[PDB]
This record gives C-alpha cells, sequence and structure tokens, in this order.
C-alpha cells in the first residue's frame, strides 16, 4: 500500500513545471508554450 | 468583441476564450497611462 501512496501522490508534483494538471497548462498557455509544459512533466511523472 | 483590432492588448492571464469559464467576472474599467498600460498585469509591483 505504501508503494502504491507514493504512486498516486507524485501525480499532484509540479516537476518544476507551472502546473501538475494538463489541462490548465494546455487550455491556457500557447501551443508553442504547452509543448515544453506538457514535455517535462512526461519526463517527471515518468521517473516516478 | 475579441473579433477587433480596434483595441490594442487581449492580454489575458486561441486558448484564452477556452480559459473564460468561471464565477462572475468582472468589466473593472478605469483610464490609466500608457506607462500604466505596462503595469496592468499579475504583479507589476
Amino acid at each position: 500500500a505504501q508503494a502504491l501512496n507514493t504512486l498516486v501522490k507524485q501525480l499532484s508534483s509540479n516537476f518544476g513545471a507551472i502546473s501538475s494538471v494538463l489541462n490548465d497548462i494546455l487550455s491556457r498557455l500557447d501551443p508553442p508554450e504547452a509543448e515544453v509544459q506538457i514535455d517535462r512533466l512526461i519526463t517527471g511523472r515518468l521517473q516516478s | 468583441l475579441y473579433n477587433s483590432t480596434f483595441f490594442s492588448t487581449f492580454k489575458c492571464y486561441a486558448t484564452k476564450l477556452n480559459d473564460l469559464c468561471f464565477s462572475n467576472v468582472y468589466a473593472d474599467s478605469f483610464v490609466v497611462k500608457g506607462d500604466d498600460v505596462r503595469q496592468i498585469a499579475p504583479g507589476q509591483t
């Protein structure tokens, strides 16, 4: 359970990005600026 | 109203008519300087 709880909670982590929710970096920023933001949240959640 | 070039800025803080969905949206109206147009933005302390 503790391994799951760590795995669940790190979805909330910003990983140095603007948001930790994709529907606010996409629906507010421009699609050139949305790319680098959605780039890092993939890499940050991958190494979780 | 966004379909106009009589205005100058349209700076919202496209995707910025996709984010316009919230509670009671205001229309705070005021006369600024051209040096104060730059300081109508979140922050600008």
